[PDB]
């Protein structure tokens, strides 16, 4: 139902997801501070994108999940736009003809 | 199973291959290193240019 | 003598041979305009027996030449090297074989220039080399190659000064200095070095891939090949207006350091003048699509980019209403840079008045690629920063040399370049009105008229940068002399009404910023012991 | 093998420039000086059939 | 290294003590510069048959 | 008046206008199949392509549509 | 139509797109002028007041109830240049059911048009070449590096669309008093639109560098009733 | 101490360099560099030679100024706190410099995917040409560079916290997980399908994550040179700041490499 409606939305969800992992990261890595900042940053880092990756690979997961749903696209809505295109170029011939 | 691919794809004569597209292998000017076609990393089996 | 000039490690040797590259390497690109605009003189061929692509050889050394070769390293080269150390109290630069290699890739970008001139035919591309006339199809040769590596080498320049001035500005101030209380040039010359630090980046990727494109079979702006050349325009252009505001800013700082030292008063606003500049800087990365409004962009794409490009008139005219601020109220003293200054004042706002002709895209579908264009940047550069550039010379120059120029001899050559710079590039908003074309070696008939006065005017700049080159070796042979006659200005200030000649005497400078202060010519070891402020 | 006190014992009490202060200097420096000045002036050789035309043999 | 102060010492090049005039380094360093476009020419136009 | 032409099209009605000739070319060449000879409206697609796509372009496709190198999905 | 000797200002207009263009100019350099006049006045007049003062108010350094004033006044100047040009930048934008389209392409060193309608009785497309008139056979009378050897004749008062690319570099379709000005680069199509209002002939040119021989690269527009281009267009 | 013997040192925390030959030699090199490339690949020199020594000369001209550099900081004691700062932000400048050529990059791929040419076939990635696929080897190149910073990781706060073997074995692993990373790369682009003449595809795809490979290779020589100073005592347990600009080298190719990751293997195909 909501999963190819937020399965397009599936590299701009997991880079946010990824800023959100870093910039919340951070204060738990800061709030015990004696390190160096920068420390605390490949730190903070280094979790953050072992999020991104374990997501990533749940990306392909869902990827998997989700087309059961209809199978064969990358061409089957080529199909829409091409059988659309295809009768409005039916609709200017008719009037063309009779106008 | 990818070296294997390659192994069957060694008895594949280039007239059984499947030509090129417009855009690839793009020679401009040859390559000033070889014998002109061959890249840096041209493993004749994957590639090929008839 | 060879560890000295050869070896050398402080800034302020390193920054003289800057200066003189720069000066070599604008008599240069003079000449190379002198050829230009002579056979621009007049319709069909006049010097070069034909051969347009000659002509754009020349076209191209000629802007390459004065861009990367003399105001990049003069005014950042030459003159941060020089006096932001001194003025932010810093012993020398931080990383000073930086500092050195930084001068040292110039020369050789310069003889891969010369010899990209040289070789089959020149690389006639334009300045902004786009391809497919940069690519190997319409450029067979080394021509381009090497063109492309004489702009690597000054990239390569321009980065480690960046690199170098923003931390030795950012780390070795002394110490009352905080970063409020800096002089407007070291400012400049910061600001500068994050645009420089920020831009050259794109440029170097996309020369990179021009030249991958060239030579090894690589496919970035192909057509046939998947390529677009709109991709190299972007690439460009986001280095492009970066490096013309790179090219303007140090000269905001010398000119608002000029003023204020020829008015006698401080600069109206001095932190809305860095707050002015910053956000010049950081508006310029926001309009880099005003020089593609023909390319074929959407409508809100031109509109967006006419509302940027258009706002930053804004801080601009806040730097030049400061400027006129700080002159009212003041106690002129009519020397050299004043002259030079005010004659910026004038002239960068018909530049930029110009610039708001071009800003929308409505209208510069009238103006693109025509001589209207070359007028609008002729004027903000070779008026405003190589006006500011001349102010630079004569405001530091008998301090950093210890010898004088003469005074009358450099108002004579003042007023010749101002009479010659106008008489050249104010005929071109005509010929670019009534649609005379950009890069064309022959034009019609009908455009002889302003281009045989432009080509007029330009022998009266060359003749003023001839007066020029005297004024340097007179100032270099008889510089004792003239603080001993009357033919020069000792002191840039004269005393107060009310101050006596006696008690000037024991104040004779009243600068604010330690560069005057110093020894003339200033010691191997300036700050042996920190300078120190409230 | 923690030379280094020693090495800064020799550094800080020479008289030679630095690039020189080490005792195995002069088996990097000397064969560096050749191959450089090889280096460098070779191509300016080739600078003049660049400019007249003439494309080196390879056939 | 400790370097010569003074008025003269700041320049790579020789002013006043030389046993050659001034003026002929001044001057010609300033017309090879100048005169590098009109090689440029000479050598693009006897490429051109022009000459 | 006699004259008429390509009207504007709300898929493409900016300034850029490639993917209305090849857009109206593969669906042209790719009426033929489906669609067949003598079909009315697929002359809509042919006075679209042949209005405004250049003969460089169309010599060119029509010559990768014989190589098999053309990259529409015209079969 | 043409470029005349010394002259100063823009080429006589054809179409709205360059009329409109010209009153946006004007309108531009009229706050132009005014900002020339207001900082021209007082540089002039504070080098001449203060250049003979010997007492220099040395302690004006804030002015808080002005900067704000200069300031703002910029920016609704720029407000005011703005709301023409956005109304001209969306309205020449639109090529709304036009009449005839005009492929135009650049090769080097000549331009290349094709009329792509079939309106003719023959029914196929016309394409020809048009060179430059090379200095030694220009007969007597002729426009040096304008004229051409074959022309683009177009009909008035009729919605023309120009669709613009190249063969090999970056071109530039540009023709002044017409008002396009239009890149034709390898890859693309763009497209601008006009409307002639006055028969005639008008001039223009490359405006994007081609190489050699990008100064011999003209465009000439014949702009005549529709009659006169119908038998025009029945030989070619 | 006195002012007679506090006389005798600098007055301000800054290094004044010593007149060193290197400048001057690394630009002849880059000039010879320069004038070799641009002969050789237009025939007018007969073989790689020329270029080959000028790459070389280029090499051990860097290597003699970092020799003098780090005959600076071990055997004369000039790098103070200052210094230190001065030599970290620097460094900080220059991975900024090199995260924007890869946006430039970015920008090249982004430019030629959002909306594809007619050429290929309004189609991403391109007809025929078959795509290096994420899950086999470039996630274990993944998992070798995530690892690798942990690895760096211990080792810096190792040695910090006085263990010499703990350090030695932690920059050994990163060492080698580093060259496992160039090999695995290697063998990808062995057998890759397309090659970089392939079209724009190939262009930006070998551009971006060639540009890695190279950043990656000179990853692994300065571990290589971290590792002999660690093991010959020049690296300490305070003054470390080689070492801890290579971490943030390590770090930023690691989010670098992620971005290629992600965009050139999943979004891109
Ligand atoms: C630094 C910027 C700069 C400067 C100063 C100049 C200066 C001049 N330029 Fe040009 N020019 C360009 C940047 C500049 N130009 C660029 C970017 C192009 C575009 C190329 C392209 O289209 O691709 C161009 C192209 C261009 C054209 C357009 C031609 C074409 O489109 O093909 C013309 C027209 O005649 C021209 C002529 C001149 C003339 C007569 C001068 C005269 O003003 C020269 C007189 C100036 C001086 C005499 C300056 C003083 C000399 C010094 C050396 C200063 C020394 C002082 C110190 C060191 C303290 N140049
Ligand atoms: C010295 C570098 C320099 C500077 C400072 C500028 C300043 C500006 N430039 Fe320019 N420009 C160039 C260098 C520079 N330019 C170069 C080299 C080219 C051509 C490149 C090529 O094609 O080869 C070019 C071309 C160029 C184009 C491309 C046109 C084309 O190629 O078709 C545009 C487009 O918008 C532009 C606009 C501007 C604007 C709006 C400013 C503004 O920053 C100007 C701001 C100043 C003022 C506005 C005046 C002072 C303000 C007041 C008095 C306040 C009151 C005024 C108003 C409210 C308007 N210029
Ligand atoms: C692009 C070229 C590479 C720039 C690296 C800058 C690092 C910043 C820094 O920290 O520079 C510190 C050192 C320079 O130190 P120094 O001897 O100037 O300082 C003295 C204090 N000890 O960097 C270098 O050795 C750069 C070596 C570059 C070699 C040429 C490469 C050309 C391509
Ligand atoms: C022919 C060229 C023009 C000649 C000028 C004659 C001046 C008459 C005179 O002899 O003038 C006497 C004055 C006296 O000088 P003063 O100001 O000290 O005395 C002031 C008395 N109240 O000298 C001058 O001020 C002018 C000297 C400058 C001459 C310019 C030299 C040539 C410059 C171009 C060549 C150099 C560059 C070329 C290399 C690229
Ligand atoms: C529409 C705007 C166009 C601006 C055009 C730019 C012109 C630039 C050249 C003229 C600048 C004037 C000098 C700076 C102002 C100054 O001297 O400010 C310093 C003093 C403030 O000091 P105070 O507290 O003693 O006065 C207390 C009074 N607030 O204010 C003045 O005396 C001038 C006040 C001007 C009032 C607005 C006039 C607007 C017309
Ligand atoms: C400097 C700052 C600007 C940098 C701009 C971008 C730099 C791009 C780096 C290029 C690396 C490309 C690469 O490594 O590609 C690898 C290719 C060879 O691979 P292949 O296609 O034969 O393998 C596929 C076989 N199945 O090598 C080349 O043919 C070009 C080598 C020279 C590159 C320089
Ligand atoms: C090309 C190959 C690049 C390999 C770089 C290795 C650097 C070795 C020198 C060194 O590591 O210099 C050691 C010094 C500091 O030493 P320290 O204080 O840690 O010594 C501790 C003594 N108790 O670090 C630096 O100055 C910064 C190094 C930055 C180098 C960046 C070069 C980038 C080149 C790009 C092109
Ligand atoms: Cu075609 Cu210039
Ligand atoms: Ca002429
Ligand atoms: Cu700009
Ligand atoms: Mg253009």
């Amino acid at each position: 139902k909501f999963v190819e409606g937020l399965s397009n939305n599936k590299y701009k969800i997991i880079t946010g997801a990824w800023a959100a992992s870093l910039y919340g990261s951070w204060v738990i890595v800061n709030k015990d501070p004696i390190m160096t900042k920068a420390q605390k940053i490949v730190q903070a880092r280094m979790y953050a994108q072992f999020i991104t990756v374990g997501l990533l690979l749940a990306s392909v997961g869902l990827s998997m999940y989700e087309n059961k749903l209809h199978p064969n696209k990358q061409k089957v809505n080529e199909m829409r736009r091409w059988e659309n295109a295809l009768r409005v170029a039916e609709e200017e011939e008719r009037l063309e003809k009779e106008g | 199973e990818h070296a294997e691919h390659r192994e069957h794809l060694k008895h594949v004569p280039d007239s059984e291959w499947p030509r090129d597209y417009e855009f690839m292998n793009i020679r401009s000017k040859p390559f000033f290193w070889g014998d002109g076609d061959k890249t840096l990393f041209w493993n004749p089996v994957v590639n090929r240019h008839i | 003598m060879v560890q000295r000039w050869l070896y050398s490690t402080n800034a302020k040797d390193i920054a003289v041979l800057y200066f003189m590259l720069a000066i070599f390497s604008g008599m240069a690109g003079t000449a190379m305009s002198l050829i230009i605009r002579l056979e621009l003189a007049a319709p069909g061929s006049q010097y070069l027996h034909g051969n347009s692509q000659l002509f754009n050889v020349l076209v191209v050394g000629h802007a390459v030449l004065m861009i990367f070769f003399l105001v990049m390293p003069a005014l950042i080269g030459g003159f941060g090297n020089y006096l932001l150390p001194l003025m932010i109290g810093a012993t020398d630069t931080a990383f000073p074989r930086i500092n050195n290699i930084a001068f040292w890739v110039l020369p050789m970008g310069l003889v891969c220039l010369v010899t990209s001139t040289l070789v089959e035919s020149g690389a006639g591309t334009g300045w902004t080399v786009y391809p497919p006339l940069s690519s190997i199809q319409a450029h067979s040769g080394p021509s381009v190659d090497l063109a492309i590596f004489a702009l690597h080498l000054t990239s390569i320049s321009s980065l480690l000064g960046a690199i170098n001035f923003i931390v030795t500005t950012l780390n070795m101030r002394t110490n009352g200095m905080t970063m409020h209380k800096l002089p407007l040039f070291v400012w400049s010359i910061f600001i500068t070095a994050f645009l420089l630090l920020l831009s050259l980046p794109v440029l170097s990727a996309g020369i990179t891939m021009l030249l991958l494109d060239r030579n090894f079979n690589t496919s970035f702006f192909e057509v046939s090949g998947g390529g677009d050349p709109i991709l190299y325009e972007h690439l460009f252009w986001f280095f492009g207006h970066p490096e013309v505001y790179i090219l303007i800013i140090p000269g905001f700082g010398i000119i608002s350091h000029v003023v204020s030292t020829y008015s006698k008063k401080p600069v109206f606003g001095e932190i809305s003048m860095v707050y002015a500049m910053a956000s010049i800087g950081l508006l310029g990365f926001l309009v880099w699509s005003h020089h593609m409004y023909i390319v074929g962009l959407d409508a809100d794409t031109r509109a967006y980019f006419t509302s940027a490009t258009m706002i930053i008139a804004i801080p601009t005219g806040i730097k030049i209403f400061s400027w006129l601020a700080t002159i009212h109220g003041g106690s002129i003293r009519l020397a050299t840079p004043m002259l030079y200054a005010i004659a910026f004042l004038f002239l960068f706002t018909m530049g930029g008045l110009t610039g708001v002709a071009l800003a929308n895209a409505s209208l510069d579908v009238a103006f693109h690629d025509t001589y209207y264009v070359v007028g609008h940047f002729h004027y903000v550069l070779s008026m405003g920063a190589i006006f500011s550039l001349f102010a630079g010379y004569y405001y530091w120059s008998p301090q950093i040399l210890g010898l004088n120029y003469n005074e009358k001899l450099a108002q004579i050559q003042f007023w010749l370049i101002f009479i010659g710079a106008n008489v050249i590039f104010f005929p071109m908003h005509f010929l670019g009105i009534n649609g005379m074309p950009r890069r064309i070696p022959d034009y019609p008939d009908a455009f002889a008229g302003w281009n045989y006065v432009a080509s007029i005017g330009s022998f009266i700049a060359t003749l003023s940068l001839f007066l020029f080159i005297y004024i340097l070796y007179d100032q270099l042979v008889n510089g004792l002399n003239n603080k001993v006659n009357n033919k020069s200005v000792i002191y840039n200030k004269a005393p107060d009404f009310v101050e006596s000649n006696t008690i000037f005497n024991l104040n004779t400078v009243k600068s604010s910023s330690i560069e005057f202060l110093l020894t003339s010519p200033p010691a191997v070891h300036s700050f042996n012991t920190p300078a120190v402020q409230s | 093998a923690n030379k280094v006190i020693q090495l800064q014992k020799i550094f800080q009490s020479s008289t030679k420039p630095l690039w020189w202060r080490h005792p195995r200097s002069a088996l990097y420096l000397y064969p560096f000086y050749a191959i450089f000045a090889v280096a460098v002036v070779t191509p300016l050789l080739y600078i003049p059939n660049a400019i007249r035309g003439i494309k080196a043999k390879k056939a | 290294v400790h370097f010569k102060d003074g008025v003269y010492e700041n320049i790579p090049f020789k002013v006043k003590g030389r046993k050659t005039p001034y003026a002929l380094s001044h001057f010609g360093f300033f017309a090879i510069g100048f005169a590098v476009p009109f090689v440029a020419c000479y050598v693009q136009l006897k490429k051109s048959g022009a000459f | 008046s006699p004259l008429h032409t390509v009207g504007f099209d709300a898929r493409f009605p900016q300034q850029n206008q490639t993917k209305h000739c090849w857009q109206s070319y593969v669906d042209y060449h790719k009426c033929v199949n489906m669609k067949g000879e003598d079909f009315a409206p697929c002359k809509v697609f042919w006075k679209t392509y042949n209005a405004l796509c250049p003969l460089d372009w169309i010599e060119k496709w029509d010559d990768q549509r014989e190589k098999g190198i053309f990259a529409g999905d015209i079969n | 139509d043409v470029p005349t000797p010394y002259a100063c200002y823009f080429q006589d207009s054809a179409t709205p797109n360059q009329e409109g263009i010209l009153e946006l100019h004007d309108n531009i350099m009229f706050y132009l002028l005014v900002i020339l006049g207001l900082v021209s006045w007082m540089l002039y007049t504070i080098v001449m007041t203060y250049s003979k003062n010997p007492i220099a108010y040395k302690y004006i350094k804030h002015g808080q109830t002005i900067e704000v004033i200069w300031t703002i006044f910029p920016a609704v100047i720029l407000l005011i240049i703005a709301f023409p040009s956005f109304i001209l930048l969306y309205l020449c934008d639109e090529v709304i059911s036009p009449a005839m389209t005009i492929k135009a392409i650049g090769y080097q060193w000549y331009w290349k048009y094709e009329y792509s309608d079939f309106i003719n009785d023959s029914g196929e497309t016309v394409e020809f070449e048009s060179y430059v008139i090379p200095d030694e056979l220009l007969e007597e009378g002729q426009l040096r590096l304008l004229d051409t050897d074959t022309s683009m004749v177009v009909p008035v008062d009729t919605h023309i669309r120009f669709v613009v690319t190249a063969a090999d570099v970056i071109h530039d379709f540009a023709i002044p008093s017409l008002g396009i000005k239009v890149d034709a680069t390898p890859g693309r199509l763009n497209q601008v639109s006009a409307l002639i209002q006055r028969e005639g002939v008008f001039y223009g040119a490359c405006s994007e560098l081609c190489g050699t021989g990008h100064a011999n690269m003209p465009i000439k527009i014949e702009a005549v009733s529709l009659p006169k281009f119908l038998e025009w267009l029945n030989e070619q | 101490m006195t002012h007679l013997e506090r006389s005798r040192h600098q007055q301000h925390p800054f290094h004044m360099v010593m007149p060193s030959p290197w400048p001057i030699v690394v630009s002849f090199a880059l000039l010879s560099l320069a004038l070799s490339t641009a002969l050789t690949m237009h025939g007018y020199i007969g073989n790689m030679n020329m270029v080959y020594l000028a790459l070389f000369v280029l090499l051990t001209s860097s290597i003699l100024w970092f020799r003098d550099i780090v005959a600076e900081a071990t055997y004369l004691g000039d790098h103070t706190m200052a210094v230190r700062k001065g030599i970290n932000l620097g460094f900080l400048m220059f991975v900024l410099s090199e995260v924007l050529i890869f946006a430039g990059l970015f920008w090249a791929y982004f430019h030629s995917a959002m909306s594809p040419d007619v050429t290929l076939g309004a189609c991403w990635p391109p007809v025929g040409i078959e795509a290096v696929q994420p899950t086999e080897l470039p996630l274990l190149n993944t998992i070798i560079l995530l690892s690798s910073g942990a690895t760096v990781t211990y080792s810096h706060h190792a040695l910090i916290a006085g263990n010499r073997n703990k350090a030695l074995s932690g920059l050994l692993i990163t060492f080698w997980l580093i060259v496992i990373f160039v090999t695995c790369q290697y063998i990808e682009y062995t057998n890759a399908a397309f090659t970089i003449s392939d079209g724009v595809y190939g262009s930006v795809f070998y551009a971006g994550t060639g540009l890695h490979f190279l950043h990656m290779v000179m990853l692994a020589a300065m571990l290589g040179v971290n590792y002999w100073r660690m093991r010959n005592y020049h690296l300490t347990a305070g003054h470390h700041v080689g070492y801890e600009t290579t971490i943030i080298y390590t770090h930023v190719l690691d989010v670098i490499w992620l971005f290629l990751y992600v965009v050139f293997y999943w979004w891109g195909v």
